[PDB]
RNA sequence: GGCUCCUU
């Protein structure tokens, strides 16, 4: 099926990568599959990562909605 | 030899993904090679050796790092810093690098590229202490 | 190939 690509950005890279960890664990615990992350070069003090979710279940979405990411971590999506 | 800079980037990406996902390093290595379109035997084989070395010695590498973290557990480090340090230790110590200064330069470049200068200073500072204790004890 | 940028 169709992959979800997530781009995460922040001004704190440890909190950024921890947020990536939490997303990955949540996906895997619900039977989904990821690819990446791809860390991107830091630019003007802003850190970013890309993560693909290449398989997911309706439970994955439910689990993903119930997590709370640290303030300061911005998330963007595309199909 | 400059192709090793690229090989260190490949190996770092694999360790970083392994830390985050916990999947088979062999499969993670295949993913990174395809994404970066690695096609030269020199860089492919050196990257594979760095990854194989870090993975096979991961417990001792983490202990060596922790000995110089002044009481912190290694889970305190950022994902970028912890895996750049694992890679640095694998090459400097377990592969007994004959070009240590170049290892340092590429490791800190990676940290500066995917994290920041503050992280680069910390990694350089820790790796330097690890290396001097190794040289001393040898 | 610029053979450590030095404990967040």
């Amino acid at each position: 099926q169709e992959k979800i690509r997530i781009k995460l950005r922040a001004y704190d890279h440890r909190l950024l990568d921890q947020s990536v960890k939490q997303i990955i664990e949540t996906v895997k615990r619900t039977g989904g599959v990821v690819k990446g992350p791809i860390p991107l070069p830091t630019r003007k003090s802003e850190f970013s990562r890309i993560l693909d979710i290449i398989r997911f279940t309706p439970q994955t979405i439910e689990a993903l909605m119930e997590i709370s990411l640290p303030a300061g971590v911005d998330v963007e999506v595309k199909m | 030899m400059r192709y090793r800079k690229g090989a260190r980037d490949t190996a770092f990406l694999v360790l970083y993904r392994w830390d985050l996902r916990g999947e088979n390093p062999g499969e993670l290595f295949k993913e990174v090679v395809e994404e970066k379109n690695i096609k030269n035997k020199d860089a492919y084989e050196y990257a594979k050796k760095l990854v194989d070395t870090a993975v096979r010695h991961i417990e001792e590498i983490d202990s060596i790092i922790e000995k110089h973290l002044k009481g912190w557990s290694i889970d305190r480090l950022g994902y970028v810093e912890r895996n750049a340090l694992r890679l640095g230790v694998a090459e400097l110590i377990f592969l007994k690098s004959k070009e240590p200064g170049r290892v340092f330069i590429d490791i800190v470049d990676l940290v500066k590229k995917y994290a920041d200068e503050k992280a680069g200073k910390f990694v350089n500072g820790v790796l330097s202490a690890i290396y001097k204790a190794y040289i001393t004890s040898s």
